[PDB]
RNA sequence: AAACUUUCAACAACGGAUCUCUUGGUUCUCGCAUCGAUGAAGAACGCAGCGAAAUGCGAUACGUAAUGUGAAUUGCAGAAUUCCGUGAAUCAUCGAAUCUUUGAACGCACAUUGCGCCCCUUGGUAUUCCAGGGGGCAUGCCUGUUUGAGCGUCAUU
RNA sequence: CUAUCUAGCGAAACCACAGCCAAGGGAACGGGCUUGGCAGAAUCAGCGGGGAAAGAAGACCCUGUUGAGCUUGACUCUAGU
RNA sequence: CGUGGAGGUCAGUGACGAAGCCUAGACCGUAAGGUCGGGUCGAACGGCCUCUAGUGCAGAUCUUGGUGGUAGUAGCAAAUAUUCAAAUGAGAACUUUGAAGACUGAAGUGGGGAAAGGUUCCACGUCAACAGCAGUUGGACGUGGGUUAGUCGAUCCUAAGAGAUGGGGAAGCUCCGUUUCAAAGGCCUGCAGGCCACCAUCGAAAGGGAAUCCGGUUAAGAUUCCGGAACCUGG
RNA sequence: GUCGAAUUUGGGUAUAGGGGCGAAAGACUAAUCGAACCAUCUAGUAGCUGGUUCCUGCCGAAGUUUCCCUCAGGAUAGCAG
RNA sequence: UUGACCUCAAAUCAGGUAGGAGUACCCGCUGAACUUAAGCAUAUCAAUAAGCGGAGGAAAAGAAACCAACCGGGAUUGCCUUAGUAACGGCGAGUGAAGCGGCAAAAGCUCAAAUUUGAAAUCUGGUACCUUCGGUGCCCGAGUUGUAAUUUGGAGAGGGCAACUUUGGGGCCGUUCCUUGUCUAUGUUCCUUGGAACAGGACGUCAUAGAGGGUGAGAAUCCCGUGUGGCGAGGAGUGCGGUUCUUUGUAAAGUGCCUUCGAAGAGUCGAGUUGUUUGGGAAUGCAGCUCUAAGUGGGUGGUAAAUUCCAUCUAAAGCUAAAUAUUGGCGAGAGACCGAUAGCGAACAAGUACAGUGAUGGAAAGAUGAAAAGAACUUUGAAAAGAGAGUGAAAAAGUACGUGAAAUUGUUGAAAGGGAAGGGCAUUUGAUCAGACA
């Protein structure tokens, strides 16, 4: 009904919307489950740092064409300029894309140097079995800031 | 105060748990101690109780008195001791029943088993 | 009625059976609550509906 | 969800002389004919069924928060707050109390429980280990079957064994400096705690 | 206590028979006296006697059909594992592991290598 | 004045409120992924020494075997051929078997305990009949095997 | 044969509390209220004036921006043809 | 003011008696209500500062349960009708036996069965409950016993009719049809011979239908048992 | 009233809910029929009826306007806190 | 005549498979109304409930015929926000998304279209043997109306030149993870009460153990257990480590520059119309019908049509874990929840009893005591039973049993009473009662 001055409401509730409601109690029990799986992942992983790494990015349009963004892949052009091709760099902790045409030449420059810089501060075992057996990191999201 | 996730300190649980129990967790809540004799001998404090040992209580109307066990009840976590009776007014003779927790072993009807379990116990 | 089925008559063995008292040692086991039994029936009052 | 719900009642009307609720069909049971759905029916429909969404988790100010932990602290150096609520805190070498820090080092909570007693926190160890008694209400079998009076509680930097030399002493709490949790330092909502702080604590508060 | 399965089964077929065959006589004979007599419960040791002699003369003939059958491309469907329908269907290791020659020489080509992240 | 009516207390009754209890419910979070023609779920019937049910099992029938524990069960009796044993218990565990008649349900049917057919074997003189035992007989689809039809169709006698 | 009295058995509807009347006034017909008449335990069988007696949230009537059945050159559609 | 519950606190009360209940005994409070004393009872409970709510009943023809006046009242009155004596037993209007009278009067209150019921049928014991009184009796209670088939029926045949198959429609559970646009088999003599074919199946304890009667027997069963005499089918 | 035919009836069989049957009454369709029974949507909605739980204190109304398929109701103004 | 082929059949042929159940979540299909609009038909409820099909442990979706128009990003899914917005609509009630950005989690890829043509190199099955989730040989068979190798558009193939770079399958033990089992401290000392001490007091002891439970009443220290550590069993397996053998191999990959090129999915796309659906508006998607393409082309670029540019993808074939869902199933752990008329309908022989032809409906029902020690024996009576006696801490606990309320009823006691009772003020009378001092 309609009464005293009031800002006039729209509230969709008209809808057997009762059946349908989520809650998050689990909103700790997932965290829980977050960490965990990230861990046990880590502890299996053979030290890769469990993420790839991910490309420096123009940020799409006006109110974000500003900021600089991580993406999802480095462009076989910028990688063959430093020096390799996607599939040895898939092997290693790597991500790449064949969308994103590099159209910047400053983006190019970045994301070889970027690349050049990983390929330099990694150390690979070999074939073989054996090696320096170890030392773990999980980042690749912090290492290389953006 | 407990750490370990898996355990519950749930009172319906443990209640529950201890009345449905078997025959074969109930000859472990059935143990009872060992006189300081027994304990001094073989560096061990309290066992799972047994048919035909001898014992003594310490507790109870009945405490001081003595005998052996003249059957386990484990359908009533219970034991039956000859020496031990209420004489009815029909003048029947009927076992009192008794929790072990409260009594005190004298003797131990031995087995292979048993002293293999004693040996396996130590007494850390 | 006296030409019956033997799936009928099966069934009524069974209700036969299934008619009667407890047996009173059960009324001695340790732990019981059982003193009457809850399910007879008698053809007087109540049907099996076969 | 389905409580008082299970049920098929639909109501007889009137003319049957009778209140109009729904009623049970049927027949050949006691139930048959009973009233149904409905707060005031047996078997019913409690009014206004509880529901999960209820709001349960109140969402504070951050600021707030840290400004009411700031309170219980400065608390925590008026032996009146400390008195008013219990703690026994009458002998008291001096207050706020410090230690060393090698007391984070105690693996034992014999030899801690000997270092309490000699710093004077005999009595409130004593007021826990007397005030154990059975809760009043439903609760019992709730799994809350005893309530007791809360105790000290010592404030570390770093732990080298205390906290598990501590965790079985009834009605002692433990805490870090970086935490401090306002449930322990105003338990009840009842200002100042019997605190013992240890020397590297008392040092990072700054 | 009676008889035991470790004590028959190192028998043949043809005692174990005529065990089977005392046993029902003498079980027959036992209900004849549970009728003279209020209670008689010697004739469960027997009845018990009787199902651990058919449990041995069974589990001879199934190993020698086992045995019979070993190493054999079709077992019969009463001898194979039982795990569960979903199971007996599906794929075997070899099948799942079976992969096209391409994806073998890109795996062998380009595996994931393990790397660290210091310097 | 009794009786009777009414009120109040005690005591006793009808009744099961209250209080205390609780091997239950509810709600939340975590973790996992496993029905079935290799015959499920479900059903019916029957099984114990002494049971009606519940529970459990299926003619091996409150269960069999193997494994672990290592001397019970229990209302009564019976056991104990033991108790320093390959060995008690309604124990636990469970990987090997039994697994009535049914049920998607599969010889055909099904208000039927109804009527058939094939193989092997056994009794009766029996290839032919009767009976017993044992094993088998659904449909659709696929892969293939064999036999096959078509002036559909090729080559040659 | 009942009712009636007895042995034994043994319900129900209904029940604000209850149960003598007049007049007044009153929601304009009171068992109660005001003023008067009166007023003695416990009661039994019948009795059918009153208890605006009980039976049933009125079926007539009006309403409801409640319905249903039926009809129709009402509004709107429709299987069909 | 008060109820349930939570945090805190009275190093709170308590089996030498907790809460709970009764108390024309008392005290405080305008009051909401609180306290105390006595009796009962037997295991947990309170005061204070806060928090929280499924939070305070006379009603709703409210719900569940229970008890009352009505009331030892209404009333237990159709079907012609009972009576005497014995035995039994604690006890007999009603049980049994016996004797009298009386009925139904074969279109029966008889005897037999189908449907349906399911052990009620029968024996012994037995009356706490039911038999609207009674109860020594019982279609009750308790425990047991008892239902025998080549010839009776079912089983078979088909009727009205339902209903698979091939097929067709249907998104689909499924619907239609049962001389169907089907490559629908079995009869004799491993095979050569040879002839035929709308070929599901279910559907009647009254229809059609192979054949049995006697006499005897039980507490309760019989064309089923016994004795005897026959018949039919198949081989 | 009828009582030998349009009779009565058992058993089997067919017809199912806006459907069935109907020597036609809107009758019958399991005590249910001017649209069966069961469950669900469904706690359907209801400007209408009824009910709505402890104290004390302080304050203290309206039944009028205007518009409304509006006249047993709302909004708005007014009274009140 | 003989032998093939194509097609279609049969067989209790050899071997296989589908059915049904469950169904919280999932993919679809079909598909309402009450209701709201203060009426009502559109609209809403609702692209819901009901009905039907089909899966999994997660599904589904997914590697762009994309979002965009920025300096551009870059599979999908989910959270936050976008936003109660643009938009829809009797523009009334109402409904109502998507990009961007942040986070979570991360992963890419295969088929077709190509001459193996100096050699079907491919595959099922059968059969002997074997180191058997499989393998060698042989045979039969399928197959060119096309199985293998190559390539999948990010490209790529063919040739030419030029060098460079790298490989594998085993056993072995260990480790990991499950199944699990086992060992892992502390008083039952004295006194009080009590039937029992698990209460009180004193005296102690352990504590990485004071969580919980049982035990004749609130038990850290009586028992289990708790906690911290240790020792094993059986299994999965390849994650990790370490060993130890072969030697793939004259075979595979990758890498450079010149050159020729460079196949790319049709009754589809698209359009019209109809219906439905959508926020989708001259038409968001889907489906029916009618029309029906092209290869410097096609789709889209949220106002229809014509013209010219631009930009972004590359359909009509396809696979793919995790994040996410989950009143079901199984195993756990918790709660400011309910506490026997509550909480699941069911704390118990509950989906039971019972009703109904049937679909369906659907209950009520907990507590002796520490232990039956469940009342021996006597007496009255036919007996039930009573009275005794007796156990028990209590029989005011005696199987109708914890406590045991009220309505209601009996006895006793007190009191009143002429057609009601009850109540306020006041007081007598009666019965009872507290309270003051040394």
């Amino acid at each position: 009904a309609i009464s005293k001055n009031l800002p006039i409401l729209k509230n969709h509730f008209r809808k057997h919307w009762q059946e349908r409601v989520k809650v998050h109690f689990d909103q700790a029990g997932k965290k829980v489950s977050r960490r965990n799986a990230r861990a046990t992942r880590a502890a299996k992983i053979a030290p890769r740092p469990l993420d790839l790494l991910r490309p420096v990015v123009r940020a799409p349009t006006v109110k974000y064409n500003r900021k600089v963004r991580a993406g999802r892949g480095f462009t076989l052009a910028e990688v063959k300029a430093a020096g390799l091709t996607a599939a040895y760099a898939r092997t290693i902790g790597i991500a790449v894309d064949h969308r994103r045409q590099n159209r910047n030449q400053e983006i190019f420059d970045a994301n070889v140097q970027r690349l050049k810089e990983y390929q330099s501060k990694i150390i690979v075992f070999p074939r073989n079995g054996k090696a320096p057996e170890a030392e773990q990191v999980l980042s690749a999201a912090a290492t290389f800031p953006i | 105060a407990k750490q370990s996730l898996d355990v519950s300190s749930d009172r319906r649980k443990a209640r529950k748990a201890y009345f449905t129990a078997p025959s074969s967790q109930r000859r472990v809540l059935l143990s009872a101690p060992l006189s300081k004799e027994l304990r001094a001998q073989y560096g061990i404090k309290a066992l799972p109780i047994r048919r035909d040992d001898e014992v003594l209580v310490v507790r109870g109307s009945k405490k001081g008195q003595e005998g052996k066990i003249s059957s386990v009840y484990r359908l009533k976590f219970a034991v039956q001791v000859d020496k031990v009776t209420k004489e009815k007014v029909n003048g029947a003779s009927v076992p009192i029943n008794l929790h072990p927790s409260k009594l005190v072993i004298t003797k131990l009807h031995l087995d292979k088993d048993r002293k293999a379990l004693i040996q396996r116990k130590g007494g850390k | 009625a006296a030409q019956k089925s033997f799936r009928i008559k099966q069934k009524m063995a069974k209700a036969k059976k299934q008619n009667r008292p407890l047996p009173q040692w059960i009324r001695l086991r340790t732990n019981n609550t059982i003193r009457y039994n809850a399910k007879r029936r008698n053809w007087r009052r109540t049907k099996m509906n076969i | 969800e389905k409580a008082g719900h299970q049920t098929s009642a639909e109501s007889w009307g009137t003319g049957r002389a009778v209140a109009r609720i729904p009623r049970v069909g049927g027949g050949g049971t006691g139930r048959s004919g009973q009233g149904a759905f409905g707060n005031m029916c047996r078997g019913g429909r409690m009014f206004a069924p509880t529901k999960t969404w209820r709001k349960w988790n109140v969402k504070v100010n951050h600021n707030e928060k840290r400004y009411a932990t700031a309170s219980a602290i400065a608390a925590t150096a008026v032996a009146s707050l400390v008195l008013a609520r219990g703690h026994r805190v009458e002998k008291i070498p001096e207050i706020p109390l410090v230690v060393s820090t090698d007391l984070e080092s105690i693996q034992k909570t014999k030899e801690a429980v000997a270092a309490l007693k000699a710093v004077g926190a005999h009595s409130d160890l004593l007021k826990v280990l007397k005030s154990k008694k059975l809760r009043a209400g439903k609760g019992k079998y709730r799994n809350r079957r005893w309530t007791q009076r809360r105790g000290p509680l010592v404030v570390y930097a770093e732990d080298n064994g205390i906290v598990k030399a501590l965790r079985n002493v009834p009605g002692v709490e433990t805490a870090n400096v970086a935490s401090l949790n306002l449930l322990q330092l105003a338990p009840g909502a009842h200002l100042g705690r019997f605190v013992i702080w240890t020397e590297a604590a008392f040092t990072k508060l700054d | 206590a009676g008889v035991k399965a470790y004590e028959l089964r190192t028998k043949s077929k043809e005692q174990l028979a005529s065990q089977l065959v005392d046993l029902k006589k003498e079980l027959a004979e036992l209900k004849v006296q549970k009728l003279s007599r209020p209670s008689l419960p010697k004739i469960k040791t027997v009845r018990k006697s009787i199902a651990c002699v058919l449990t041995v003369i069974n589990e001879q003939q199934r190993e020698a059909v086992r045995q019979l059958y070993k190493g054999k491309k079709y077992q019969p469907k009463d001898l194979r594992a039982k795990k569960t329908r979903a199971l007996r269907r599906a794929l075997t290791k070899f099948e799942a592991s079976q992969v096209t020659e391409k994806q073998r020489k890109k795996q062998i080509a380009f595996p994931q290598r393990k790397y660290a992240i210091k310097a």
